[PDB]
RNA sequence: UCGGCCGCUAAGAUUAGUAUCUGUUCUUAUCAGUUUAAUAUCUGA
C-alpha cells in the first residue's frame, strides 16, 4: 500500500518517507512507532 | 601561496591582493603597459616605477 | 562559425634587446623581443642597415631576456624569462637559421604571476649562474657550467625567497671569479600591511641587497643589505675583476649613485636637468634603459632618460674603488626601451614607441658634471640640449607601435584598399598609409602633434578628420605663454635679456626633444582635417587647455539636410587617477568647402566625458559617461531627445545597426539597446554574461558583434535565435519594481561564440575584403603594431584539416619559451572556435623529418600541407 | 508536539511584525514566509506600499515608509522623463521643455 | 573462431576476482583485444551483465573493461547500450554505468567532444539523484569530460552541468566532496576561471562560516590555478571612506 | 554593532537582495554589493536547511531515464545506423543558462557572418 | 597523502614494477605526459632511483598524466610521497 | 520545516570513510554570559 520500489532498487515507505534496504527493514519499520502514528 | 584567503579574510586584505596581482600583471603584459603609457603620456619606465611604488600600499592603510 | 587567425604584419614594437655573438662568429647580432616574437637582427657594419635574420612566434609573453657566455665560450646563449613558469636557454644555430632550445627548467605555474619568477632575470657576468626572480618573494638561482662534451649544463634551482618582499630590479655583479653575486633593489611591505596610521609605508626604505652564491656550499646567502636614501628604479652592473671597480650604479629619481659592498663610500651625482625646461617644475627624472660597451681597454655605459637624452657614464676608479661619478651630455634621441652598443661602433636605440634607430657613434663624447662638484639645496646642474653631434643616424626601422586606430578604405582610388593607421605617440605620432606591395606593407607617414585617438572619413571628399589628444601636455597657446613668463622671470632675477631673447627664439623640435610634460590633469587636443592622398592639413582646430577630445563623428542631421557636421566630444579637466572630471562638451562644427574647413557652430555642455558619438537615424547617439542620449541638432545647442540610464559603468563605444544600438561598457562588455521611434524610448533588451574590458567593437551582422578587450582577447558575441528586441518601458513604472531580470542584468543573454587571446591589445577591428575578388575577413590591429586577420572557414573539410594540423603542431612543435599553446590562446577565457594559423604556418619552418612525421599523421605530403596553408592565406589576404 | 521538534523549528523564539498589527510569528520559517502571505500584504496595502522583495524582513512601519520613499525616488531617477527632460527650441535657439513648447 | 573468444570472455569474467591487480589489469586489456576481433556487441553484453555483482573489486574492473571496449571500438558502438543499462532500476548497475563513463571520457580525451551532448542528459539525471554515489560518480565524469574537451567549444554543456554540480559543494562526505572539487578543478580549465569566480563571489563574505570555508577552498583553487587570468575578471569594488578599491588604470580610455 | 535589516536596506543600491542573515556578516556592505553584481550566482538555498542536500527526495516513483531521441531511434531499446546516431542525428539537448542552479523542487540583411556553406 | 612539495630539480622520478604507468598525483594509468622531477633531497644517498609513490626499487620513469599536466599539477613541487 | 545521539565508496590494500531503518529526544519561570548565520548546546542568575 505504501510499499514502493525506487529506481535504485531499494524500498521506500510512502506514508513515512523512510528508506529501506530490503523488505525485512520495511517490515520492522511497520512494527515501529513512526508507522503506527502515521 | 600568497593571495589565497580563508573564512576570516577581510575586504581590505582581499582587495590589496587584487591590486597587487593587477600591478604585477601590468608589469608583466607589455601591451597592457603600453596602453597605460599612452593613456598617461608617461614613459613605460616611469609607468613601471609608479606601479612598483603603489605595490607597497595600494588600497591605503589597513582598517585595524 | 569557425575562424582561422593569420598575422599579416608582425608586431614591430621592441620590449627588450640584447647584444652578443649569437652566431659564434665575430659578428655581433641583436636579439630583440617584440612581446610574443623573438627576433635576431644583424646590423651590417659596412652599410649600417639592420637585417632581420630570424623571427619566431614564441606564443607567450617574454618578460626578460639576457645573453650569457660561459667562461672561454665564443658564442652567446639566450636566456628567456617568460610567463610560462619555465626558464629557457636558447642557442641560435646559424646553419639551420633557428633557435634551438638547449635547456628548459620548470619552477612554477604559468601566467604573469606575482610570486612565480620570470619578470626579472640576471646573469653572472662570467656565465656561471643565472638568477630568475618574481616581483614578490621568490628568487631562483641556476648554476651554469659545461660538461666534457662542452655542452651547457644547468643545476637544480637554489632558492633565495624572502616573504613580504618586493623586487624592483636585479643585476649580476661583476666580481670576476669570486663567488657570483646578484644585487637586488628590494622593499619589505610587511610593516606597511600592519600599520593603520599609514606611517610605516611612508617610512619604508628600499634596500640594495647582495645575494652571494657560495659555489662550495651550494646555497645562496643574503650577504649584505643597505637601505637607500630614495627609491631606485634600476641597477647597472659595473665592470669588475680588474676590468673595473665592480659594484653597481643605482638610478633613482634625480640622482645616480654608485655603491659597492666593502669600504667603498657611496658616491652620488645629481642628474643634470635641461636649462630653461618648460616641463612642470615638480617632476623629477628616471633613466629608462642602459647599454654597456666594454672595449678591451675601457667601458662606458649609455643610459637614456625619459626625455630621450643618452648620457655616457664613465666610472673613475683609483686602485679598484670609485671616487667620483662624471656625467657628460651625449645626445638626445627618442625615449628608448633598450639601447645597445655594438662593438663595431654603432648604437641601436629600440624606441619605446614608433620607429627604431641605428646610429653610428661618430665621436665618443661641453661641461662635464660630477659628484665632486658642490651643490646647494634647490641648486642643480644645467646642460643645454642640442642637435645630434656624437651620433649619426644610419638606419631607421619602421614600427607601427602603437596603432591607436585604423580604417581600411580605398581613399586613393586604387581598387585595392589601403590601411589608414593612426600611430602613436605624442609628437612622434603619425597617420600612416599602408599599401600591400613592395616599395609586406609599404608605408607613407604623415606627422601628427599629439597622440591620435580616433579619426573619421568624410564620405564626400575622403578627407580624414583626426582628433589628437595628450595628457601631461601644453597646447601651443599655453606653451607660448609659459615661455614668455619664463623669459620675464629670467630678466627680473642686460646679459639676461640677451639670454631671454635667445630662449624665445630657440625652438627645439618636439619630435626630437620630446614634448614638455605639463602636469597631471593637463591636456592638449586638436581636431585636424587631413587629405589622405598627400597628408596635408586642410584645417586645424586647437582646443583650449585642459579640454581633451575623446570622440568624433561626421554626420548629417535630418532637420538640416545635406550639410555635414563634425561633432567632437571633449572632457574638461579630466584627472585619470584617481578619476575625476569637471564635465565635458560636445563641439559641433559644420564641415564646409567640400570637406576642408571646420566652421564652429556651438558648444554644448554635458555632465560627463562624451566618450562615444555615433550618427543614428539622422540624429546622433552620444554616450555621456554611462548615459546613452539621442541628441538632435538645434541652433544654439544639441538638444537631448531621449536617454537610457541603465548602462552599468561607462560607455566606451556605440555601434548602431537598424534600430539596434550595441553599447560597449568599459568593464561590463556589450549591452544591446532597441530604439523605439514612435515611443521615443531606448530599452535594454540583451546583455553579456561575462565582464570584458572592451577596447573596440565591430558588428559582423545584425545579431553578432566582435569585440576586443584591454587584456588582449578578441571575442565574438551573438544574440541567440528568437531573441526579441521589441520590449517596452512600463508607462506607469510598476513593472520596474517587480521585474529584476536575470543575473542582475538584462532578461535575455548574448552567447559567446568565439574566444581567442591574440596576445596583444587590439584597438581596432574591421570587417573588410583586403584583396580584390578575395573574401571578407575581420582585420585587427594591435598596440604593438601588429596587423592580423580572422577568416571564416567555409568548409567542414577545411576546418577539420587545419584543426588536425594545429593538434599535431601543438605537440610536435611546442612554443619556444615553454608555454603551452592552447593555454596561451585560452589565457583569459578557454579558446573557442579559432585555429591559430600562426602556429599552423610554423609547419613550413620545421625540420623536414618533423614535416614528414606530421604530414604522415595528416595522411598528406609536406608540399600538400604547405599548399593548403597558402591557399587559405591567399583567399583572404596575400 | 515533542519538545525537541518545538526547539528544532525554533518555535521557542518569537518574532513581531508591526505591518501585521504586532502579530507574533513563532519560528524563523513562519516569520520569513509571511512577508508573502495575506496579513503582511494587507498591511502593506494600507500603507500604500507594494509588497515586493524590497520590503521583506521589514517589520516596522516607519522603516517600510522610508524605504518606499527611497525606492520611489530611485526609480524616478532611473527612468526617462520626456515631459521635463526632452529639450526643445522655440525661436533663436531658446531651450525649453515640452510643456513650454 | 568467434565462439572460442566468447568462451574466453566468460573465463576472463571470473579472472576479475583475482587478488593481484596486475592480473585484473591484464584481464581488462584482453577484453578490448577480443572486442577489436569479434565486435563490441556481444562482449559488452557480457560486461554489462557483470555489473549486477556484489563484489566492488570485480564490478569496478568491468567498468574499466567497458571503457576499454569503447576506446578500441569507437564509443558510438558502446554508448547506446551503456545508456540503456542506466535505465535498469539497480544501484550498482547505474553506478557502474556512470563509473564506465568516467573512465571512457578519461581514455578518449578529445574524442569526448562528439559524445558530450549525448551523455549530458544522463549526467543531469545522476546529479539530481538523491543517492550520494550517483552524484559522486557523475562529478568524476564531469571532471574527465571537462579536461578532455578543453579548447573545443563545449562550454554550453559544461556550464549547464556546473549548475547541477555546484549545489553539492556543501556535501560533507569526503569522497563526494573530493569528486565535486575535482569536477570544479576540471571545469575551471574548460569553462574558464571567470565562470568559476562568478559562482564563488556571493559566498566569499557570506554570514555563515559554513558558506565561507567552502567558498574560500574553492576560490583558493581557482586563484592558484588562474591567478593572472582573474585580473580581468574581478568585480568592481567601490571606494570606501578610508580606502581606494577602484583599479583606475583599467578605466583609462584610448 | 550590527545593522538592522531595515538599516542595511537604506544603505544599499539593491535593497531586495538583502536577506535576514546578511546583517550578521563580518562585512554586510561588501556582501550585498557582491550579491548585486552582474552575473554573480546565489549561494545554493540549502546552506541553512536542516535536511541534507537532496535527502528530501523520497516517496516518488520517478520513471526510468528517457534516452535521447537519436539513441532511441537506433533501436537499442547495424553499425552504420549506430554511427549516424551520433554523427548525423545528434541534436543538442535543452541546456540551462549560467547561474541557473538546480534545487530539490526545481524539476517538479539578416544573413549571419562566417557561416559554413 | 603528503607529497614532499619541495622545489624539484634535475633528478627524474622513478616508478617500481607494481606502480608502473600510474600518475604520481592522481593514480591514473591513462596517458603519461610530463616526466616527473624530484628534489635533490629525495634523490640523495640511498634514496637514489627509488619509486616516487611507494619507495621501492625504480625500474621506469614516473610521469604526470595529461590531465595533471593540463591542470598544471606538475608545477606544484616534488611529488614524492614521504608520509 | 525532521536535525541531533546510540548496504555502499576509493581501478583502495592483498585499511580509511559513509548512507539507512530500530530506539531515545531532556516543557523554561525571566534575563544574562558562552556560542552560532540564526537556533540549539553548554554555564550562571
Ligand atoms: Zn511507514
Ligand atoms: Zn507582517
Ligand atoms: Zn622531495
Ligand atoms: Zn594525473
Ligand atoms: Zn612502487
Amino acid at each position: 500500500p505504501y510499499f514502493m520500489k525506487n529506481h535504485l532498487g531499494s524500498y521506500e515507505c510512502k506514508l513515512c518517507l523512510t528508506l529501506h534496504n530490503n523488505e525485512g527493514s520495511y517490515l520492522a519499520h511497520t512494527q515501529g512507532k513512526k508507522h503506527q502514528t502515521n | 601561496y600568497i593571495g589565497t584567503g580563508h573564512a576570516d579574510t577581510t575586504k581590505w586584505e582581499w582587495l590589496v591582493n587584487q591590486h597587487r596581482d593587477s600591478y604585477c600583471s601590468y608589469m608583466g603584459h607589455f601591451d597592457l603597459l603600453n596602453y597605460f603609457a599612452i593613456a598617461e603620456n608617461e614613459s613605460k619606465a616611469r609607468v613601471r616605477f609608479n606601479l612598483m611604488e603603489k605595490m607597497l600600499q595600494p588600497c591605503g592603510p589597513p582598517a585595524d | 562559425m569557425f575562424l582561422y587567425n593569420l598575422t599579416l604584419q608582425r608586431a614591430t614594437g621592441i620590449s627588450f634587446a640584447i647584444h652578443g655573438n649569437f652566431s659564434g662568429t665575430k659578428q655581433q647580432e641583436i636579439v630583440v623581443s617584440r612581446g610574443k616574437i623573438l627576433e635576431l637582427l644583424r646590423p651590417d657594419p659596412n652599410t649600417g642597415k639592420v637585417h632581420t635574420l630570424l623571427t619566431v612566434e614564441v606564443f607567450g609573453v617574454i618578460r626578460s631576456l639576457m645573453a650569457f657566455r660561459l667562461t672561454g665560450g665564443t658564442k652567446d646563449y639566450i636566456v628567456v624569462g617568460s610567463d610560462s613558469g619555465r626558464i629557457v636557454i636558447l642557442e641560435y644555430q646559424p646553419s639551420k637559421n633557428m633557435f634551438e632550445k638547449i635547456h628548459q627548467e620548470t619552477f612554477g605555474k604559468s601566467g604573469c604571476r606575482r610570486i612565480v619568477p620570470g619578470q626579472f632575470l640576471a646573469v653572472d657576468p662570467k656565465g656561471r649562474a643565472v638568477m630568475i626572480s618574481a616581483i614578490e618573494k621568490q628568487k631562483l638561482v641556476y648554476i651554469l657550467n659545461r660538461d666534457a662534451a662542452a655542452r651547457l649544463t644547468i643545476s637544480s634551482p637554489l632558492e633565495a625567497h624572502k616573504a613580504n618582499t618586493l623586487v624592483y630590479h636585479v643585476v649580476g655583479v661583476d666580481v670576476g671569479f669570486e663567488n657570483p653575486m646578484f644585487a637586488c633593489l628590494e622593499m619589505d611591505y610587511e610593516e606597511a600591511d600592519n600599520d593603520p596610521t599609514g606611517e610605516a609605508a611612508a617610512n619604508t626604505q628600499q634596500t640594495l641587497t647582495f645575494y652571494e652564491l657560495d659555489l662550495g656550499l651550494n646555497h645562496v646567502v643574503r650577504k649584505y643589505s643597505e637601505p637607500l636614501e630614495e627609491h631606485g628604479n634600476f641597477l647597472i652592473t659595473v665592470p669588475g675583476g680588474s676590468d673595473g671597480p665592480s659594484g653597481v650604479l643605482i638610478c633613482s629619481e634625480n640622482y645616480i649613485t654608485y655603491k659597492n659592498f666593502g669600504d667603498q663610500p657611496d658616491i652620488r651625482c645629481p642628474i643634470p636637468r635641461r636649462r630653461n625646461d618648460l616641463d612642470d617644475p615638480e617632476r623629477g627624472m628616471i633613466f629608462v634603459c642602459s647599454a654597456t660597451h666594454k672595449t678591451k681597454s675601457m667601458f662606458f655605459f649609455l643610459a637614456q632618460t625619459e626625455q630621450g637624452d643618452i648620457f655616457k657614464i664613465t666610472l673613475e676608479t683609483d686602485e679598484d674603488m670609485v671616487t667620483e661619478i662624471r656625467l657628460k651630455y651625449f645626445d638626445t634621441v627618442p625615449v628608448a626601451a633598450a639601447m645597445c652598443v655594438l662593438k663595431t661602433g654603432f648604437l641601436f636605440v629600440a624606441s619605446e614607441f614608433g620607429n627604431h634607430y641605428l646610429y653610428q657613434i661618430a665621436h665618443l663624447g661641453e661641461p662635464e658634471f660630477s659628484s665632486a662638484m658642490p651643490l646647494e639645496e634647490g641648486d642643480t646642474f644645467f646642460f643645454q640640449p642640442r642637435p645630434l653631434k656624437n651620433l649619426v643616424l644610419v638606419d631607421e626601422l619602421d614600427s607601427l607601435s602603437p596603432i591607436l586606430f585604423c580604417q581600411i578604405a580605398d581613399l586613393a582610388n586604387e581598387d585595392t584598399p589601403q590601411l589608414y593607421v593612426a600611430c602613436g605617440r605624442g609628437p612622434r605620432s603619425s597617420l600612416r598609409v599602408l599599401r600591400h606591395g613592395l616599395e609586406v606593407f609599404n608605408q607613407v607617414a604623415f606627422p601628427l602633434q599629439y597622440t591620435p585617438r580616433k579619426f573619421v572619413i568624410h564620405p564626400e571628399s575622403n578627407n580624414l578628420i583626426i582628433i589628437e589628444t595628450d595628457h601631461n601636455a601644453y597646447t601651443e597657446a599655453t606653451k607660448a605663454q609659459r615661455k614668455q613668463q619664463m623669459a620675464e622671470e629670467m630678466v627680473e632675477a642686460e646679459l639676461a635679456a640677451e639670454m631671454a631673447a635667445a630662449f624665445l627664439n630657440e625652438n627645439l623640435p618636439e619630435s626630437i626633444f620630446g614634448a614638455p610634460k605639463a602636469g597631471n590633469g593637463q591636456w592638449a587636443s586638436v581636431i585636424r582635417v587631413m587629405n589622405p592622398i598627400q597628408g596635408n592639413t586642410l584645417d586645424l582646430v586647437q582646443l583650449e587647455q585642459n579640454e581633451a577630445a575623446f570622440s568624433v563623428a561626421v554626420c548629417r542631421f535630418s532637420n538640416t539636410g545635406e550639410d555635414w557636421y563634425v561633432l567632437v566630444g571633449v572632457a574638461k579637466d579630466l584627472i585619470l587617477n584617481p578619476r575625476s572630471v569637471a564635465g565635458g562638451f560636445v563641439y559641433t562644427y559644420k564641415l564646409v568647402n567640400n570637406g576642408e574647413k571646420l566652421e564652429f557652430l556651438h558648444k554644448t555642455p554635458v555632465e560627463e566625458v562624451p566618450a562615444a558619438i555615433a550618427p543614428f537615424q539622422g540624429r546622433v547617439l552620444i554616450g555621456v559617461g554611462k548615459l546613452l542620449r539621442v541628441y538632435d541638432l538645434g541652433k544654439k545647442k544639441l538638444l537631448r531627445k531621449c536617454e537610457n540610464k541603465h548602462i552599468a559603468n561607462y560607455i566606451s563605444g556605440i555601434q548602431t545597426i537598424g534600430h539596434r544600438v550595441i553599447v560597449s561598457d568599459v568593464q561590463e562588455s556589450f549591452i544591446w539597446v532597441r530604439y523605439k521611434r514612435n515611443e521615443n524610448q531606448l530599452i535594454i533588451f540583451a546583455d553579456d554574461t561575462y565582464p570584458r574590458w572592451v577596447t573596440t567593437a565591430s558588428l559582423l551582422d545584425y545579431d553578432t558583434v566582435a569585440g576586443a578587450d584591454k587584456f588582449g582577447n578578441i571575442c565574438v558575441v551573438r544574440l541567440p535565435p528568437n531573441t526579441n528586441d521589441e520590449v517596452d518601458e512600463d508607462p506607469t513604472g510598476n513593472k520596474a519594481l517587480w521585474d529584476r531580470g536575470l543575473l542582475n542584468g538584462a532578461s535575455q543573454k548574448a552567447e559567446v561564440i568565439m574566444n581567442y587571446h591574440v596576445g596583444e591589445t587590439v584597438l581596432s577591428l574591421q570587417k573588410t575584403t583586403l584583396i580584390p575578388g578575395g573574401s571578407e575577413s575581420l582585420v585587427y590591429t594591435t598596440l604593438s603594431g601588429g596587423i592580423g586577420i580572422l577568416v571564416p572557414f567555409t568548409s567542414h573539410e577545411d576546418h577539420d584539416f587545419f584543426q588536425h594540423v594545429e593538434m599535431h603542431l601543438r605537440s610536435e612543435h611546442p612554443p619556444l619559451c615553454g608555454r603551452d599553446h592552447l593555454s596561451f590562446r585560452s589565457y583569459y577565457f578557454p579558446v573557442k572556435n579559432v585555429i591559430d594559423g600562426d602556429l599552423c604556418e610554423q609547419f613550413n619552418s620545421m625540420e623536414p623529418n618533423k614535416q614528414k612525421n606530421v604530414s604522415e599523421e595528416l595522411d598528406r605530403t609536406p608540399p600538400e600541407v604547405s599548399k593548403k596553408l597558402e591557399d587559405i592565406r591567399t583567399r583572404y589576404a596575400f | 508536539i515533542p519538545y525537541w521538534l518545538y526547539k528544532l523549528h525554533g518555535l521557542n523564539i518569537n518574532y513581531n511584525c508591526e505591518i501585521c498589527g504586532n502579530y507574533t510569528y513563532r519560528g524563523p520559517k513562519a516569520f520569513q514566509r509571511h512577508f508573502a502571505e495575506w496579513r503582511h500584504a494587507h498591511g502593506m496595502r494600507c500603507l500604500g506600499i507594494p509588497n515586493t522583495a524590497h520590503f521583506a524582513n521589514v517589520t516596522q512601519i516607519e522603516d517600510a515608509v522610508s524605504l518606499w520613499a527611497k525606492l520611489k525616488l530611485q526609480k524616478a531617477s532611473e527612468r526617462w522623463q520626456p515631459d521635463t527632460e526632452e529639450e526643445y527650441e522655440d525661436s533663436s535657439g531658446n531651450v525649453v521643455n515640452k510643456k513650454t513648447y | 573462431s568467434a565462439r572460442e573468444w566468447m568462451r574466453i570472455c566468460f573465463e576472463l569474467l571470473e579472472l576479475l576476482k583475482a587478488h593481484k591487480k596486475a592480473i585484473r589489469r591484464a584481464t581488462v586489456n584482453t577484453f578490448g583485444y577480443i572486442a577489436k576481433a569479434i565486435g563490441p556487441h556481444d562482449v559488452l553484453a557480457t560486461l554489462l551483465n557483470n555489473l549486477k555483482v556484489q563484489e566492488r573489486q570485480n564490478r569496478v574492473c568491468t567498468t574499466v573493461a567497458i571503457a576499454i571496449v569503447a576506446e578500441t571500438c569507437s564509443p558510438f558502438t558502446v554508448l547506446p547500450a551503456l545508456m540503456n543499462e542506466y535505465r535498469v532500476p539497480e544501484l550498482n548497475v547505474q553506478n557502474g554505468v556512470l563509473k564506465s563513463l568516467s573512465f571512457l571520457f578519461e581514455y578518449i580525451g578529445e574524442m569526448g567532444k562528439d559524445y558530450i551532448y549525448a551523455v549530458t542528459p544522463l549526467l543531469e539525471d545522476a546529479l539530481m539523484d538523491r543517492d550520494l554515489v550517483h552524484r559522486q560518480t557523475a562529478s568524476a565524469v564531469v571532471q574527465h569530460m571537462s579536461l578532455g574537451v578543453y579548447g573545443f567549444g563545449c562550454e554550453d554543456s559544461l556550464n549547464h552541468l556546473l549548475n547541477y554540480v555546484w549545489p553539492n559543494v556543501f556535501e560533507t562526505s569526503p569522497h563526494v566532496i573530493q569528486a565535486v572539487m575535482g569536477a570544479l578543478e576540471g571545469l575551471r580549465v574548460a569553462i574558464g576561471p571567470c565562470r568559476m569566480l562568478q559562482y564563488c563571489l556571493q559566498g566569499l563574505f557570506h554570514p555563515a562560516r559554513k558558506v565561507r570555508d567552502v567558498y574560500w577552498k574553492i576560490y583558493n583553487s581557482i586563484y592558484i590555478g588562474s591567478q593572472d587570468a582573474l585580473i580581468a575578471h574581478y568585480p568592481r569594488i567601490y571606494n570606501d571612506d578610508k580606502n581606494t578599491y577602484i583599479r583606475y588604470e583599467l578605466d583609462y580610455i584610448l | 554593532n550590527r545593522f538592522t535589516v531595515a538599516e542595511l536596506k537604506q544603505l544599499v543600491a539593491r535593497p531586495d537582495v538583502v536577506e535576514m542573515h546578511d546583517v550578521t556578516a563580518q562585512d554586510p556592505k561588501l556582501l550585498v554589493h557582491l550579491k548585486a553584481t552582474r552575473n554573480s550566482v546565489p549561494v545554493p538555498r540549502h546552506w541553512c536547511f536542516k535536511r541534507k542536500y537532496l535527502q528530501g527526495k523520497r516517496g516518488i516513483e520517478k520513471p526510468p531515464f528517457e534516452l535521447p531521441d537519436f539513441i532511441k531511434r537506433t533501436g537499442i531499446q547495424d553499425y552504420q545506423k549506430l554511427h549516424d546516431a551520433f554523427f548525423k542525428w545528434q541534436t543538442k539537448p535543452k541546456l540551462t543558462i549560467h547561474g541557473d542552479l538546480y534545487y530539490e523542487g526545481k524539476e517538479f540583411d539578416r544573413t549571419p557572418w562566417g557561416e559554413l556553406e | 597523502l603528503i607529497f614532499c612539495r619541495k622545489q624539484a630539480g634535475v633528478a627524474i622520478g622513478r616508478l617500481c614494477e607494481k606502480c608502473d604507468g600510474k600518475c604520481v598525483i592522481c593514480d591514473s594509468y591513462v596517458r603519461p605526459c610530463t616526466l616527473v622531477r624530484i628534489c635533490d633531497e629525495c634523490n640523495y644517498g640511498s634514496y637514489q632511483g627509488r619509486c616516487v609513490i611507494c619507495g621501492g626499487p625504480g625500474v621506469s620513469d614516473a610521469y604526470y598524466c595529461k590531465e595533471c599536466t593540463i591542470q598544471e599539477k606538475d608545477r606544484d613541487g616534488c611529488p614524492k610521497i614521504v608520509n
